[PDB]
């Protein structure tokens, strides 16, 4: 309003906006609920190992006291504790969960899991093997029908066995793997040839059973080879369909979003106009640009390797204008392992 | 607030056009929705009338 | 389909898929031999 | 009226409008009228899986608690349950049933099914198969004469067995499949290879015995593959008609008239003159042309894929217009699915 005289001064009305990084690990485990040395709190909150050692001050033999003691040894962070029977209200409180590891539980886990998926809460679990020695003299599938077919997960089978103590799942024997992956170079690379320390593999698997069990499904083994030991192997989801392999490539559009999602909830509810449209599509590609250099996706002359879009009538016309809708589309081509490398001599 | 409305019955108020009042952890209270009664193409929005 | 105003999720599924080739190899036989253990009998065993 | 000088003011009549565009999931169940661990009310009203648990604290065996544990697993919504009685009331009401399913029942169910398709309400239930073990030496039809003829249904028969609990009926397992198709591509697409998880049949088929059951009825078997598993198998509805076969081309059909006719309720007792038929002819073919690019309807040149007509002379003439009556009539072409895929080889 400009009622008496004098010196009126405005400011500016909207400022610019671009999209946080990331988390990329932040993981909850599998507490059993008939368990009787532990708390009868559902849910603990542990941020490092100073803590941990406090609430627990002797060393036991459950599955899950051999599982954070091997997330926090590789590294790790701040890692979730629940119960089995209340994932679906963990996940969609916390705002941050990207894993859900089993810790040796299967029969009510494997519920929970797809619960959270059938919101659709962009999340990724990763599950465990049969108990021990598959003979190998026949029957490649009926161990494989207990797993929920879906494109988060693995199994990871051949159990490591700690010979400092008792045994340890698969599950924490993966997350582990991951944590000093994203850490050390990018989300996009698979957790595959980085090797943990500390954890033998109870088993000596072959190289030919792991060769019957790469199609279908993904049980991804664990071997120890010479030189490098220990080393996982191996980095396929459950499915075989050729949008949808490679463990890393669905992590990277698992986490491309989550950053987009939880930026533009401070901008709903502004005008659809002109100078929108070409503010989102300018702040967008300013961070594929940023993630193009360091190696995520692969293209060269950039304009191939992603594209963004917006308008008025390439998309959203004006009847759904009117309703308030303010669609886009973006697209865009990652990278995927090397997992077969053959090479071709000659004579010329 | 005085009651706690979840996202459940949000989809249900949100319609036969009313607003409401959310609490968030982040950033507490916040109004949501900007809807006006009648529910014609012609003016549903606050700002459009306004 | 979308009612809280919020900021909704979605992505394109498709079937999109290419063809990739096996090997033309690995018979069986149907001769006559010794089988060590009972259930070795009457089904087929893979041999590395 | 123009009574005293001044400044007046008028603004626009009539504005625009359009159609919004769906809900295509809201199931009603079959409770049972004589069953005991559950409560008298008749009508429950569930929206997710909260309150169902606050409900019944305890895990049960009937088939009911069966059912919607595999409904709400696979996703799902708001979900109704209704007594065998009182289905003849509860669609009339509520305005957004879609599918009457049928957990356990089939005496009593059958007759208020055909009653609500008597009074025309566009509704699409479906149905459960026989108990266990047709034996398969004969009598391809005897199986198939207590299943009401109408092109509303499926049947579904093998009866998965929930590996976890107790048996499920597979009215349960067929609507989850719907649940996770909607929401990813669609609605004209088949339940048809999305699988489902948790759920194992009890029973395996064969590759021919879904032969000889294919004509005359659907029983739509559901059958396990390698690979991909316990995966649904199958859309055929009731009759084998060219006109109505494949569920997926009749639940289009369903769903893109209960929002137009939702919609014209705001503009009954308008003035049927000259701009009103350019109006609702220019709001109709703008729903469908966002129909046609998202692949529903098949057809180049989009005036081939459909059409819409409104007049004077070419429909509803000068007597049935001085009655009140404004008659139209649309017309177009859905598409259907692949269900026989022949390849011929040749040397050219």
């Amino acid at each position: 309003t400009t009622t008496y005289p004098g010196v009126y001064l405005s400011e500016d009305a909207v400022s610019s906006f671009s999209v946080n990084s990331a988390a990329t690990a932040v993981p909850l485990f599998a507490y059993d609920s008939e368990n009787t040395n532990t708390i009868n709190k559902p849910i603990q909150v542990f941020r490092n190992w100073a803590e941990f050692t406090v609430e627990y001050p002797t060393p036991l033999e459950d599955a899950f006291y051999t599982s954070l003691s091997l997330w926090f040894m590789h590294g790790g962070g701040k890692c979730y504790l629940v119960n089995e029977a209340n994932i679906a209200d963990a996940v969609a409180q916390y705002d941050d969960i990207t894993l859900i590891v089993a810790a040796g539980t299967d029969t009510t886990t494997y519920t929970a899991f797809t619960t959270v998926v059938g919101q659709g809460y962009r999340i990724f679990g990763l599950f465990d093997g049969p108990k021990e020695k598959i003979a190998g003299t026949a029957k490649p599938d009926e161990v494989m029908e207990e797993y929920p077919t879906s494109p988060f997960g693995a199994v990871f089978y051949p159990w490591g066995t700690l010979a400092s103590g008792a045994a340890v799942p698969p599950s924490a024997i993966a997350a582990a793997s991951i944590t000093q992956t994203d850490r050390t170079r990018g989300v996009w690379k698979a957790p595959a040839n980085q090797a943990v320390n500390g954890v033998t593999p109870a088993f000596a698997v072959s190289d030919d059973f792991q060769g019957k069990y790469n199609q279908g499904k993904a049980l991804n083994m664990i071997r120890t080879f010479s030189g490098q030991g220990t080393v996982v192997w191996g980095a396929r989801t459950l499915e075989d369909s050729d949008n949808w392999r490679y463990i890393p490539v669905r992590r990277l559009f698992n986490a491309v979003e989550r950053d987009i999602q939880k930026s533009l909830n401070k901008l709903v509810f502004e005008p659809n106009s002109q100078p929108t449209w070409q503010r989102v599509k300018a702040a967008v590609d300013s961070y594929l640009h940023s993630l193009w250099q360091q190696g995520a996706l692969a293209g060269n002359t950039p304009a191939d390797a992603w594209f963004v879009q917006v308008g008025k009538d390439l998309t959203m016309t004006q009847e759904e204008i009117n309703q308030g809708k303010m669609i886009i589309k973006i697209g865009l081509a990652a990278v995927r392992p090397a997992e077969f490398i053959i090479l071709q001599f000659s004579q010329d | 607030v005085s009651v706690r409305v979840t996202n459940e019955q949000q989809a249900e108020l949100n319609p036969k056009g009313i607003n409401v009042i959310r609490h968030f952890s982040d950033r507490g209270l916040v109004v949501w929705g900007s809807r006006t009664q009648k529910d014609d193409d012609d003016w549903r929005y606050i700002p459009v009338r306004r | 389909v979308t009612s809280v105003p919020g900021v909704y999720i979605e992505e394109d599924a498709s079937p999109a898929m290419s063809v990739s080739a096996s090997a033309t190899a690995v018979p069986l036989f149907v001769a006559r031999f010794t089988p060590l253990k009972p259930e070795l009998a009457g089904v087929i065993t893979r041999i590395g």
